[PDB]
């Protein structure tokens, strides 16, 4: 029992993780083309600027 | 946020994501380093700026 | 030769054109740090009358 | 049930809003050319005094 008590909350398996791992691939995903776009922005103020 | 730090904050999620999927793998790696209790990666911001 | 003045206050009008890069930037700003509350913009009420 | 209804009440984004209010000044922006184009008319006004 207690042998068996360190696979739940403690340690490792599979699935926990691979729930997170998604989320993350959600994460970058969004991150770059939002980043990008506002790179792309950057330069509508500049051409503004002009 | 400023423009230069705002872009630089995307980065930072760049930057969550990659760390946190490098924990994620290296927890996928723990799969078997079986001692490896949860280490854990969380979110803050930078913090309040003048503005 | 008065009504240049008009053109320069034209200009500070523009001006009001530049805090829509601070909003947005700024709005923009919050990435994914789970704890954050908005913050959101306002029009104004006006009156003006002559002799 | 707590938990679910403040992630709606969470709703705090961020993204669409760079759309909309980048082009609200880059307008202005748009406009600031024309401000000038009939702002130089002063200019060749004043050229022609010279």
């Amino acid at each position: 029992s207690v042998y068996s008590e360190y696979q739940s909350k403690s340690g490792v398996n599979t699935n926990e993780e691979l729930a997170a791992l998604i989320q993350y691939q959600s994460s970058y995903g969004a991150a770059a083309k939002i980043v990008s776009t506002v790179d792309q922005m950057l330069d509508t103020l500049l051409g503004l600027k002009s | 946020m400023g423009i230069f730090g705002t872009l630089y904050t995307g980065v930072t999620g760049l930057k969550a994501s990659e760390v946190q999927i490098a924990t994620t793998g290296n927890n996928i790696s723990n799969a078997n380093a079986t001692f490896y209790t949860r280490q854990r990666v969380v979110q803050t911001t930078n913090g309040y700026i003048t503005t």
